[PDB]
C-alpha cells in the first residue's frame, strides 16, 4: 500500500508559443512523514523515432513533507530546439514527468503534445526547414496516462 | 583468496590450466591451493566491482495566456518600520598506464564468462557495458584514468561477436555508429557494420452474476488511468456481495469457467507507423529496476492480481487452483507438428507462461512471509511441519519427462516461472532440491561455441542461459546454491524461435540500448552540481 | 418381487440350502440355478415386504397376548428361520437397526397367499421367536437393559426359559512478537464470554461475536504469526473437549441427552462442548488458517497412530485416550478438508459427469489414507485404524464414491465386513468386544445418504503376527461412548410400561397464539 | 439455520404447593411463516434410575405461525402422587420442555425442581410415607436450561 | 466602478533563500470582458535611504480576458545582489505588485520581505559585507498594504 498519492494535476499556459516554459501544478496527499526530500524530473522525447533524443529541462527536491497534503507548482525551461531532427519538428510527441524517491522511481505521468503551424497556409503546406517562432504548442490535457509501481518505502 | 591471482598476474601459470582446473609441475603447483578453488569466482567477481566503484557511480515582455476556473508616499512609513526594527577529454590508446596486466585480466574475464562459470551473463555485459560508459573524474590499485576502462572494457567485449549479432536494429546501428571504438579496434566496429547492413446445467442467479462482472470490468479498464483512482475502496463491496451470493448459490465452477476463459482471451491481445512505436515509451517498465526486475504484472494483467487479492475467499481459490492445474497439464502434451512456416508455437509458450504465473501467485499466497528461519535447531521443526503436504502439481515428474524425450524449450520457461513466487523457505526443503540441482546440470552443459555436440539451434541455448540466469538473481533464492553445490530428434531441433519471441520472453535485455543512448543524450555536461531546491505549500 | 419366497414357503428347497446358494460365489441346486437372475434382488425384496406388511401393525380396553390364538404356525416359523439365518451369515449391513426393528414389532398394541400379521398375537409371537436365536448378543448390553427385559410379561408368557436364561445372565456385573500476547488475551476473553452467556436463551453466536473475531485474524494476518496461534488453538481443543455425589451427575445426564427421534442411525452433529469451534471456524473465514490447521491436523493424526502400545497379559488406559482423539482429530480434518465441494446436488448421469470427474480427479487428497489402511490392516491393529477413518469419510460429498480413487477403499471395506463373523469363534482367534464394535461402526456408514445404497449390493465378489488385536481393549464404557445409539433399544423398552396409565392420547385442544 | 427462535421463558407462581398446577409463559419470534402447526410437550421426571417412571403431563398444538414474535400462556395439571417412588419422592427433580415440527424436536428448555417440606420437623424428619398435602415445590428461575439440534425445517 | 478586482494573492515557497525566484498564485475578477492586454510588474523597493535602489524583476502580458475567474501564476527572479545597498542588504525591505491597463494603473499592492540570517552565530555578529550566500528571504504574506484608484476605463 503506497503512502504518497498524486490527487489533481492541472496544465497551466495552454495554448502557447514554442518558446514559452513549461508550467505545471501538482498536488499530493500524504499520510505519514517522509524522512528524505523528494525528487521530481521533466522529460521532453525529442524524436518520436529513439530514445537518443531526450533532453532533460530541470529537477528540483522537494523539502520536508510533514503528514497531510499539499501543493507546489513546477516550472522549467524551454528546450532546445537545436538537437532536435527535422523530421520529428512538427507533428505529435510526449512530454514525461516522473518522481523518485530514495533513487527509485515510482510513478510516472505523461501527455501528448501538439505542435503545428497557427497560419493556416503553413499547417496546410509547412516549410521545408523549421520556424520557431511561428509553431505553437498544445497538451492535450483531457486524456492523462498514469502508471503506478509498487516500491519499497521503509 | 587472492594468492592465485598474484600467481596468475606474475607469470607462473597458463589461463588454459586454471581454467581447466575450475571446470607436470604445473599441476602440483596447482593442487598447493585445493582449498581455494571454490572461493576463485567470486573473489575476482568482488574485486573487479570494488576496483570499478573508483569509477562508476555510487549508490519585460513576456506573454501568458489566463487560464479558467511616484513611490514617495510609501518611504515615510518603511522609514517608520525600520527605525523601530531598529569539456569532455578525448580517448586514444597512447595513455595507458599498462598493457600487460590488463590484457591478462581481460583475457581471464572473457575465459571464465566463455565456459559459463558466472551466474549471469546479461548481468556480466551490462557490467562490462557499465565500464565503457564513464566519462569524468595487492601490487598497486588500477584505473587511475578513463583511459584504463575504455581500453579494458573494448579488450574483453571482442572475442563475444556471435552473441552481439543477435539482437535487434537499434542496439547494433548504436554500436557500429560508437565514437570511441574506432581508436582501438576499427575491424570489430567495421564487422558490426557488415552485420547490420546483412540483417533484416446453471441456474438463473448465473445470469445476474455474469451480468454484474461484465459490468465491473467496464468501470476499470475506463477509469483506471486517471489519477487518485483507487481499486480496493472503489471496487472493495460489490465483489465480495456478488462472491458470497455465488457461494450460496453454490455454482463456483462455471463462474471459475468464465474467468479463466476472459483472462486467457484478453490478456494475450486485444500515421499508425509512427503512433505504435511512439506509444511504446508510455508503458516502459521501470526506469531503475534493471536488469533483474522483480516479477512483477505488466498490462492488463493487474486487474485479476487485485481481483483475488480482494475477494480473498476460500471456496473461489480452490475451483480457480483446480481448473488451472487441469489446463496447464492438458496442454503441456499438445504435439506439435515440425516440418512452411508454424505460429502455435508462440500461442503455446505465451498461454503456458501466464498460466504457470497466475498458478504459482495463487498456491503460495499463505505461506509468503516476511523472514527466513534464522537458526538451524528450531528450523527442523516447521521443515518437518511443512514437508507433509504433496504439492498442487506433480512439476518433478513432469520436468524429468519433458527431458527424456527432447522438449527442452516448452517445459523450461514456464517451470522456471513457476519458481519464481515461491516464498522463503522453499529451497531448504528436501522436494524441490532434486528439481533445483538437475536445473544447475542443465545450465551447465550449454555452451555457445560448440555446436557438433547434438543439434539444436542458437537462439534455442540463448533463450534457455537467459531464462536460467534470471532465476538464480531472485532475491528469496539463496546465492550459496550456485558454488557449493558442485532418445529421439524432435522439437528443440527445428528453427522456432524468432527475436520477437526472445524479446517478448525477457524484457530487461533491451536496457543495453538504453545505457548506448544515455551516452548521445548527454552530448555535454548539462546542469551539473547544485540544484533549486523548493519548500511545499500545505493547506488544512 | 421374486419367485423364491413363495416356491420356499411352499416346501421346495431347504432354508440352509438357499442361505449356502446366497452366501457362496442334486436336483435342489439345478431347481435353484433355474432363477439366477434374482439371486441379488433376494435380500431387498424380502426387507421391503416385511416393511410393508408392518404397516398394518406398526403404529404409523386392552388384550393380553395369548399364545394359543396364533393364526397360522408353519408359515411364521419358516419365516423367522430365514430372517435368523440372514443375520447369522451377515445378508444385512446393520445388526442393531434390525434389532430395533423386532424390538418395534414386540410391543405392538392396537389395530402371496395372504397377509401375515393379521393379529398382535401372531405379531408378538414372530417377536419372541426371533429374539431367541440372539442370546449372546444381548447378553452384553449395559445393566438397564438386563433389568427391564428380565422384567416383561410377554416373554414369561410366550418363552420362560428365554426369561430363566435372560434372568440368570444378570448376575454378570462389574520466537513469537508482542501482538500475539495481546491476541491470545483477546481469545481467552472470548471463550470465557461463551463459557459464561452461550447457555441463556436469546444468545446468537454471529450476533455477537462476529466482529472481534474478524479483526483478530486480519491484525494476526498482518503480523504473520499463524503457527503459534493454530498450535494453541490445537492444544486446548485437544484439552477441553475431552472432558451423594453418584446422583447430581445421573440425573444432569438427562439434560445433555442427544435428538431423541434421531436413532437408530442420526446425522452427524458435535454434542456439547465440541459444538464451540465449529463456529469459530465457520465464522473465521481465512484461506491461511485454514491451510495451517489442515497441516497441523494431518501431522498430529499422522504422529498419533503410528505409536507402538506395550501389552502385557495388568492393566492400561492410554488406548481410550488415544482413539478419542484420534476419532475427534479426524472428525474436525474431514469437516475442514472438504468444505468448499459440498454441494446438495448429486451429479446427474450423461456425458457431462465425465467433465466432473475428470477435473476433480487430478488433486493428491489432503492424507493418504489409503496406504495407512492397507500399511495397518497387515499388521492387524485394525480396531485402532478403522473408527477415525470411518468418522473421516462420514462428512464427503456426493461426488467421492463416483471417484476412482476410493473405490478401492470401500472395496477393501466390503471385503473387511463379510469376515467379521459372531458364532464362528473357533476360527476368528478375536474377542467378541472387538467384533461387536466393528460392526457397530460399518453398519452405520452404510447409512448416511452420501453413499450410494446399491454398492452394497452389486458387487461379484471380493476374493501374520501378534498385535494389539488379541488383546480385550474394548470396554462396555468405550463402546457405548463410541457408539451412543446402541442405548436407544432399552428408551423403546421404557416406553411399553409408561405409556400404560395414563393414556389420554386425543383431543388435540388447538390453542391460538397472541401478537403486539 | 433455525427458523424459530424462543425468546424468554418467565415461571409462574413460584413458589406454590404440590397441587398447584404448573404455569408458564412463552416468548419466542419466527422470521417467516411455517407450513405445519407447532407442538410442545412436557415431561416429569420421576425418578433418575429409569425413564419409565416419566408423566406425560399435556401436549398442546399452536395455530396457523406467521412471522413475527408471539406469546401465548401454557396450563397443565399436576402430576399424580401415586406412580412417584418414595425414594424420589423429596428431594430435587427436572420438568422439561420440548417443541417439535415435523415431529422433530429442536429445542429443550429444562428446569431445575427442588421439593421440600413447608414445617421444620417434617424437614428434619420426613416420614416413611411421603406426605404429598404439605410439601412445597420451587422453580429454581435463576438458572434455565435450553438445548438446541439442527434440523430440516423445509 | 472597478472592473478589474483583485481578490487574493497566495504566497509560494516560504519561507526560502535568496536565490529562489519570487512565486505568487493571485486570482481576481473581470465585471466584463477586456479589449486589451493587463501589464503586471513587479517592483522591489532598493533602499529607505533614497529611491535610486529601485529594481525591477520582470514584467508580463496577459492575452484577451473573457469575464469569468480566470487565474495565473506570476513568476519573476531573484533581485541582483549587485546594486543593493550593504547597509540595506542585511534588514527588512519591502516589495511593490502594480497592474496597469492602457498606461495607467489602478491597484498597487505591497508585501513585506525579512532578509535575516539563518544561523544564529551570525545573526547576534553579521559580517561588514553581507553575505548572500547564505541570507534567508521571509515575506510577511499575512499584512499586505492595498490602495485602490479610478481609472478612464472607457
Amino acid at each position: 500500500m503506497a503512502k504518497v498519492q498524486v490527487n489533481n494535476v492541472v496544465v497551466l499556459d495552454n495554448p502557447s508559443p514554442f518558446y514559452n516554459p513549461f508550467q505545471f501544478e501538482i498536488t499530493f496527499e500524504c499520510i505519514e512523514d517522509l524522512s528524505e526530500d523528494l525528487e521530481w524530473k521533466i522529460i521532453y522525447v525529442g524524436s518520436a523515432e529513439s530514445e537518443e533524443y531526450d533532453q532533460v529541462l530541470d529537477s528540483v527536491l522537494v523539502g520536508p513533507v510533514p503528514a497531510g497534503r499539499h501543493m507546489f507548482v513546477f516550472q522549467a525551461d524551454a528546450p532546445n530546439p537545436g538537437l532536435i531532427p527535422d523530421a520529428d519538428a512538427v507533428g505529435v510527441t510526449v512530454v514525461l514527468i516522473t518522481c523518485t524517491y530514495r533513487g527509485q522511481e515510482f510513478i510516472r505521468v505523461g501527455y501528448y503534445v501538439n505542435n503545428e503551424y497557427t497560419e493556416t497556409e503553413l499547417r496546410e503546406n509547412p516549410p521545408v526547414k523549421p520556424d520557431f517562432s511561428k509553431l505553437q504548442r498544445n497538451i492535450l490535457a483531457s486524456n492523462p496516462r498514469v502508471t503506478r509501481f509498487h516500491i519499497n518505502w521503509e | 583468496m587472492a594468492a592465485v591471482l598474484e600467481s596468475l598476474l606474475r607469470e607462473e601459470v597458463s589461463v588454459a590450466a586454471v581454467v581447466r582446473w575450475i571446470a607436470a609441475g604445473e599441476a602440483a603447483a596447482l593442487s598447493s591451493l585445493r582449498a581455494l578453488r571454490k572461493e576463485f569466482v567470486p573473489f575476482l567477481l568482488n574485486f573487479l566491482r570494488e576496483q570499478s566503484s573508483r569509477v562508476l557511480p555510487q549508490g519585460p515582455s513576456r506573454r501568458i495566456n489566463p487560464t479558467p476556473v511616484s513611490l514617495q508616499e510609501e518611504r515615510e512609513m518603511l522609514r517608520k518600520e525600520r527605525s523601530k526594527q531598529l569539456t569532455d577529454e578525448p580517448a586514444d590508446p597512447a595513455r595507458v598506464s599498462s598493457r600487460q596486466r590488463l590484457e591478462l585480466v581481460a583475457l581471464v574475464y572473457s575465459s571464465c564468462i566463455a565456459e559459463n562459470l558466472v551466474p549471469n551473463l546479461f548481468l556480466e555485459l551490462f557490467f562490462v557495458f557499465q565500464l565503457l560508459t564513464a566519462r569524468r573524474m595487492l601490487e598497486s590499485p588500477l584505473f587511475q584514468s578513463i583511459h584504463d576502462c575504455v581500453f579494458f572494457a573494448v579488450q574483453v567485449l571482442e572475442c563475444h561477436f556471435q552473441v552481439l549479432s543477435n539482437l535487434d536494429k537499434g542496439t547494433l546501428k548504436l554500436l557500429a555508429e560508437n565514437e570511441r571504438l574506432l581508436c582501438f579496434s576499427p575491424a570489430l566496429q567495421g564487422r558490426l557494420r557488415a552485420a547490420y547492413e546483412g540483417s533484416v446445467r446453471a441456474f438463473h442467479t448465473f445470469k445476474k452474476q455474469r451480468d454484474v462482472f461484465y459490468e465491473v470490468l467496464r468501470e476499470w479498464e475506463d477509469h483506471h488511468e486517471e489519477p487518485g483512482w483507487d481499486f480496493e475502496k472503489g471496487l472493495g463491496s460489490r465483489i465480495r456481495a456478488m462472491m458470497g451470493q455465488l457461494s450460496a448459490a453454490c455454482s463456483h465452477s462455471h463462474f471459475v469457467r468464465l474467468f479463466q476463459k476472459q483472462l486467457l482471451q484478453m490478456c494475450q491481445s486485444p500515421k499508425l507507423g509512427r503512433l505504435w512505436r511512439l506509444q511504446e515509451r508510455l508503458m516502459a517498465p521501470q526506469s531503475s529496476g534493471g536488469p533483474c526486475p522483480p516479477p512483477t504484472f505488466p498490462g492488463c494483467q493487474g486487474f485479476f492480481r487485485d481481483f483475488i487479492l480482494s475477494a480473498s475467499s476460500f471456496q473461489f481459490n480452490q475451483h480457480l487452483m483446480d481448473s488451472l492445474s487441469l489446463k496447464i497439464q492438458e496442454l503441456n502434451g499438445l504435439a506439435l507438428p515440425q516440418h512452411g512456416e508454424r505460429k502455435q508455437f508462440a500461442v503455446v509458450l505465451l498461454s503456458l507462461r501466464l498460466l504457470a504465473k497466475f498458478l504459482g501467485f495463487v498456491a503460495f499466497l499463505p505461506y509468503r512471509g516476511p523472514e527466513p528461519p534464522p537458526t538451524g535447531e528450531l528450523q527442523d521443526s516447521i521443515l518437518a511441519l511443512r514437508s507433509q503436504v504433496p504439492p498442487v502439481l506433480d512439476v518433478r515428474t513432469l520436468l524429468q519427462r519433458g527431458l527424456q524425450a527432447r522438449r527442452a524449450v516448452l517445459t523450461v520457461p514456464w517451470l522456471v516461472e513457476f519458481l519464481s513466487f515461491a516464498d522463503h523457505v522453499v529451497p531448504l526443503l528436501e522436494y524441490y532440491r532434486d528439481i533445483f540441482t538437475l536445473l544447475l546440470r542443465l545450465h551447465r552443459s550449454l555452451v555457445l561455441s560448440q555446436e557438433s555436440e547434438g543439434k539444436m539451434c542458437f537462439l534455442n541455448k540463448l533463450l534457455l542461459l537467459a531464462v536460467l540466469g534470471w532465476l538464480f538473481q531472485i532475491p528469496t533464492v539463496p546465492e550459496d546454491l550456485f558454488f557449493l553445490e558442485e532418445p529421439e530428434h524432435g522439437l528443440d531441433n527445428a528453427p522456432v524461435v524468432d527475436q520477437q519471441l526472445l524479446y517478448t520472453c525477457c524484457p530487461y535485455i533491451g536496457e543495453l540500448r538504453k545505457l548506448l543512448a544515455s551516452w548521445v543524450s548527454g552530448s555535454s555536461g548539462r546542469s551539473g552540481g547544485f540544484m533549486r531546491k523548493i519548500t511545499p505549500t500545505t493547506t488544512t
